[PDB]
């Protein structure tokens, strides 16, 4: 259940060639509010700080998701994931967003 | 809104404070919070398109037209 | 009846005349427009129209500065023809104004000023705000200032002009340049108003705490410091003068004709009302050395005449006890032959500070002129630079092409010689 | 206060393509010919680089020049190439090669007495000219034929003007033609003769700024033909918008040279960054004045630390404050003041405009002089020496007359003008 | 016409001061900003807050005091704190880098830059006053820039005021309680000053303001807000003979010629006598007699050290409030009967008394009671030697090994005064000892 997050360069582009705007972790949703003051700088977010992880059921595809106070807009998913959500969820064909 | 601003003198950080010019430092750091939070005169040294659709009338009625 | 013309040459002389006659269209009741909604006739004439039109001449050989006026902010106030344009900028060098493109209206300027001469029925000098370091200033300055001595001559001569600063350079060979009107001034003036930059990019980070200021934070305290000079005439007071009273004064030889200029009361809109503003504290505001409008110190050199100009509320007995205070202090000095060595004058009027201004609401001013013989000092280490250059020859080149050849050189060094020998012959003992 | 800006070359057909986009860029006008622009302070003065036509349209003062159509046939294919004069393309038939000697000789003398007429045609259409623009070819020979060729040919009728090129120059590292090492030698030494402002470009420094302060990976020509197009409006500046310290192309040439011989520039452009890292930098004027007198933002691929300036220039486009830069001026004078010379007492002059352009908000421009430029032309003297005593291609050379000893006064001259740094370090 | 300059340098003097001039305007009618009520008063004649006050023509009121330290972070509290429209902004100095506790830092190479700035604010107060007749310096002797810049801002008013009084005002070293650890380094070599410069040194330590704070207010953990609201208390009672009119007043130089005997003996102590809360403040009587020996005890000194290790050479007792002139000749010869409390031989008067008609103040928020009789006792001692035997202890062990030493000698300081400060420190103990016997 760990989310990684690979930025597309573009030919020409003007960035560094880096491949990865986040590794690949256990994505938290919703805090408790006393984690707040949780020492972030010294400790890592354990499952007792936790409310609400990220699970398969919150990407969906034409949908803004906010990851890290970033908001992402999902336009399309691979075939893959289109076969596994109707197995698994029963939703109905996800069609790419131009 | 005011006594919005730091006294003169004050060696802290104040934000946008290097980008907004030419004055002492409460008139800077007030605004500096505040954004963190008829005719042409005849003689004319210059210029004016409508130059050659003339005959025959002063600078002013000629160049009334050109301002509006 | 006691009218006065000066007159604006330059680059900046538009630009010092956009905030000297801002002033005297604020201190009388004058709108912008050309009117009013006595003695008001010291700065303007009267048509019968009602409308009130300014008197005074702007010459620049490029436009824009004088299209600066001549577009929206300024149209209906002055003359259309005393703003009169050239087509092409004179350029960083004497040349261009003085001989070739100053022709065509040089007899431009004196077709306008002796029509302006001959609508007066009083006069009393001529005054300059020009610049020493152009090719304007002093190009088409040095066509007029030996011309009108051709023409009028006795009349009075004062020159409201800025200076070569020690450290700061804006130009590059322009202390070449400066040499070219020390020969002309010193054989016909009778005042100088010499002013740098530096010292009030310091003045205005000192008493004002504005670091790095601009020329419009600066260019209207040049029209502040005129403006404590003509009161006398515009306005009445306890002991009123003229522009040929101070001058019997303030040039005690044929060769010590160079006094100063310092504005004393001066200050933000803040500090002064935790300041007490009083005349025994701002008449010895002057003499210290960071009041200066020049980056000179005079301590190692005189003091040959002062004269003060006040404003607003001054009585006169306590004014007569301040310079009492200094004349008994010892960190300055004076010459032997100079006794009394002071001058007071005052009006009634206060001081008025123009709208979305960077001073403060004064009832009170002071204004400190004094001829310093440390000035000589001031003037060792300008034309020191001529000696770093004329060995290696540079620049002579172009210069003795459009019509300036080399006997302009060396009569300069033959004048600043004689002129330092003559301040060091002053300041002895007798 | 009219230019005159030739066009000669496919280098002037490539450069002054891209430069007259700039220039119809900042007076907001379509390539029509009609002014599109945002504020009514760009049509006042439209007539420094434009020109007005009946009807509204807008047509330039362009002259554009070659032998061959393989040059005109480009100007005129792309998107701003028609606003130009249809009379100022004259074409000739028989393209030059590389040896200059065939170009203005003889295939420029039946076309060079149409370039006389248009350009005199110009100089009866302007008011007050100022000047005379180039931008050519000093190693491509249809430039160095024909435009050089003008240097001396209105000289003759205007001798009270200031010339003022913008020229490329050789270089170490490839040779684009074998030609040119021994083709610039006598072009160049008649500049010498006759140059005020002299402003040489590379292709080292413009594909080093292109890798190091733009991280730019496939620079084409259209990158290089537009940095040097900026810095030519960056120079003219005063002329055409409102300012608080205007300058002329006199009050430039006062300032900067003070002897005869040693008189040759260097251009620069001061705000560059990157398009990754624009929010990163802080452009002020104390990062503007530092950048500019490095080595790394000269457009002439010479070093400035082995070489003493004598005079340095610049210019802003914005609304700033002048104590910021006075003393910044003074910072660079004294804190390294063992890379200038101690008897010109200022180096430095300065101007400033109004209105910055489309896209930026303070904007800058460097011109210097230095002794660092007699190694950029120490290397033109030193493969003379290998390539003489051979005689190497030496029959293009000789093709018509042209004697060998206007080769042999070409390096006794050229000697000279690095025996200038003589009265200098 | 009675004028003072209250100078603060260094962080144990400036938070001083912001409990003192919120003890001066409480005094008066003053708010923070400067302007009066005009709707309530206390009432008072004019020219009263003039030895402390400036007055503009608007009607603020403008401090005589400046606030000079290295460090920016202990000023520019109070340039956003509540008393910013008190102060003149050019008063307030601020430098770059503090002292770090070294002498050489304060005097030597960073002290020099502002003591050319700093001179131009006494000498432009000073001229804008009529009569003037001395300072008030708050520095502490522990610390590279209370004692070392204070060295440099004193010997240029020596050299251009000369016999004019300053009044000094520092925290002495504690026995036990210290923080820093080259305090014995700072407080030894600061003595140049106090052997030459000065007229009155005053001494204050914390450890002894601690126990006062203990057993007398109801205080378990006192603050340092808590000591410096004590500590003004007493130079509120020292200049009270300035902004009032009393029955029996004290000049700033008539005390001078009885409470130093000698041109070496200038360093006497202080002591408040009533110190209380407001929960036993009614429980009890408060006379004349009973708060005059309050003042003799051992715990309620504000220096700790023992007072019956030594002789009284002089006494000023200053009062305050509803007291009358028969009940101190009451209370004075009530002392002079008993024998625990010590006498001088050569000395038979001993006391000098000061009576004034303005009762102590109360801060709303402060730990003190309402009182209406109040005693300030500034007593000379020759308790205070050993407290500079002990501190010389202190410093001889460090100085054994050159311990420490080298960070000093970086910074311009010389080896030559360590050894030189250590015998005139010396020359000092044998000067309470020749004079303190008898025949």
């Amino acid at each position: 259940d760990t989310v990684e997050i690979r930025e597309v360069h573009e030919r020409n582009n003007g960035r560094d060639p880096f491949p990865l705007l986040m590794n690949r972790q256990r994505m938290p949703k919703v805090l408790v509010e006393n984690a707040k003051n949780f020492p972030k700088c010294v400790l890592e977010i354990s499952d007792q700080e936790v409310l609400e992880w990220y699970t398969a059921k919150d990407f969906i595809v034409g949908k803004p998701l906010t990851i890290l106070g970033r908001t992402f807009f999902i336009y399309d998913c691979d075939p893959f994931t289109r076969q596994f959500y109707k197995d698994k969820f029963g939703m109905p064909d996800l069609p790419p967003v131009d | 809104d005011p006594h919005k601003f730091f006294m003169s003198g004050f060696t802290g950080y104040v934000p946008r404070a290097r980008f907004l010019f030419g004055s002492s430092f409460p008139v800077l750091t007030n605004q500096a919070l505040q954004e963190f939070g008829l005719g042409l005169l005849p003689h004319y040294g210059g210029y004016v398109p409508g130059y050659k659709f003339q005959f025959g009338g002063t600078f002013g009625h000629l160049t009334h037209d050109a301002l509006g | 009846m006691r009218e006065c013309i000066s007159i604006h040459v330059g680059q900046a002389g538009v630009q010092i005349g956009n905030a000297c006659w801002e002033l005297y269209c604020l201190e009388h009741g004058i709108q912008p427009d050309g009117q009013m909604p006595d003695s008001f006739n010291t700065f303007f004439s009267e048509t019968g129209a009602g409308k009130h039109v300014p008197r005074a001449v702007f010459v620049d050989l490029e436009p824009t500065v004088i299209d600066e006026v001549r577009t929206g902010t300024y149209r209906q106030l002055f003359h259309p023809e005393q703003l009169i344009t050239g087509k092409e900028d004179a350029a960083n060098n004497y040349a261009r104004g003085h001989y070739t493109i100053g022709k065509e209206i040089i007899d431009l300027v004196l077709d306008r000023i002796r029509k302006l001469a001959d609508q007066c029925t009083g006069l009393q000098g001529f005054l300059v705000f020009h610049s020493f370091g152009g090719g304007t200033g002093s190009g088409f300055t040095s066509l007029l200032m030996e011309r009108l001595s051709v023409d009028y001559g006795k009349k009075s001569k004062l020159e409201f002009s800025i200076y070569p600063a020690p450290q700061v350079s804006t130009a590059v060979v322009e202390p070449y340049n400066s040499i070219l009107t020390t020969h002309t001034t010193l054989e016909h003036s009778d005042c100088a108003f010499m002013v740098d930059n530096e010292a009030i990019y310091d003045i205005c980070r000192r008493n004002l705490d504005i670091e790095r200021p601009t020329y419009t934070n600066l260019n209207r305290l040049i029209g502040q410091i005129v403006s404590s000079i003509t009161a006398s005439l515009r306005f009445d007071g306890a002991l009123n003068v003229d522009l040929t009273e101070f001058q019997t004064n303030l040039v005690p030889y044929p060769r010590i004709h160079f006094p100063l200029a310092t504005y004393a009361p001066v200050i933000s809109a803040e500090k002064a009302y935790h300041e007490q503003l009083s005349v025994a504290e701002i008449t010895n505001a002057c003499f210290e050395p960071a009041n200066q409008m020049v980056k000179c110190d005079p301590r190692h050199g005189k003091y040959m005449a002062c004269c003060l100009l006040y404003r607003g509320d001054v009585v006169p007995k306590d004014v007569n006890a301040a310079i009492a205070t200094i004349k008994t202090k010892r960190t300055i000095q004076f010459v032997d032959w100079c006794p009394t060595g002071f001058k007071v004058g005052i009006n009634y009027q206060p001081p008025t500070v123009v709208p979305g201004g960077d001073l403060a609401k004064v009832q009170r001013a002071v204004c400190m002129l004094s001829n310093t013989t440390a000035i000589a000092e001031a003037w060792a280490r300008l034309d020191h630079k001529f000696d770093l250059m004329y060995a290696k020859r540079a620049f002579v080149h172009w210069y003795v092409g459009e019509g300036m050849e080399e006997g302009e050189f060396s009569e300069a060094r033959e004048d600043m010689a004689a002129l330092e020998k003559d301040y060091e012959e002053v300041g002895v003992d007798s | 206060r009219e230019i005159v800006h030739l066009q000669a070359g496919q280098c002037g057909n490539q450069i002054g393509a891209k430069f007259w986009e700039v220039i119809s860029d900042e007076h907001g006008i379509d390539p029509t010919g009609t002014y599109h622009g945002d504020s009514d302070l760009q049509l006042e003065r439209i007539n420094v680089y434009y020109n007005e036509a009946t009807g509204g349209k807008y047509v330039p003062r362009a002259v554009l020049v070659d032998l061959e159509p393989g040059t005109m046939d480009s100007v005129r294919s792309g998107p701003f190439g028609q606003i130009f004069r249809p009379d100022n393309f004259v074409f000739g038939q028989s393209g030059a090669g590389n040896n200059w000697a065939k170009g203005h000789y003889t295939e420029g003398a039946e076309l060079v007495d149409s370039v006389l007429d248009v350009v005199r045609k110009e100089a009866e259409s302007c008011d007050c000219l100022q000047g005379f623009q180039l931008t050519h070819s000093l190693g491509g020979g249809t430039g160095s034929g024909m435009g050089t060729l003008l240097i001396s040919k209105i000289r003759e009728e205007y001798p009270d003007r200031i010339m003022n090129t913008f020229s490329v120059v050789p270089s170490p590292k490839v040779s684009d033609t074998v030609v040119e090492p021994y083709n610039a030698t006598l072009s160049v030494h008649q500049l010498v003769e006759n140059t005020d402002e002299t402003y040489c470009i590379d292709n080292e420094a413009l594909y080093d700024i292109c890798f190091r302060t733009l991280k730019l990976t496939t620079p084409t020509y259209g990158d290089l033909n537009h940095l040097v197009s900026a810095t030519m409006s960056g120079v003219t500046t005063c002329l055409r918008f409102p300012g608080q310290l205007n300058a002329d192309l006199r009050k430039l040439a006062v300032n900067m040279v003070p002897f005869p011989r040693l008189h040759f520039f260097m251009p620069g452009f001061a705000p560059l960054t990157s398009r990754g890292s624009q929010q990163y930098r802080a452009l002020t004027v104390p990062e503007l004045t530092q950048q500019m007198f490095d080595a790394k933002n000269m457009m002439a691929a010479c070093d400035p630390r082995h070489g003493r300036y004598l005079t340095v220039a610049a210019v802003f486009r914005g609304r700033m404050s002048m104590k910021e830069v006075d003393e910044q001026m003074l910072n660079v004078q004294n804190k390294n003041s063992s890379y200038f010379v101690e008897w010109i007492p200022n180096n430095v002059k300065t101007a400033v405009c109004d209105i910055p352009p489309r896209g930026l908000k303070m904007s800058a421009t460097f011109i210097g002089n230095s002794t660092a430029i007699q190694e950029l032309f120490k290397r033109i003297s030193e493969q003379f020496t290998a390539m003489f005593r051979r005689k190497a291609f030496l029959h293009w050379y000789t093709g018509e007359g042209m004697d060998e000893m206007e080769f042999t006064e070409a390096e006794s001259n050229m000697n000279d003008l690095v025996s200038e740094y003589q009265q200098y370090q």
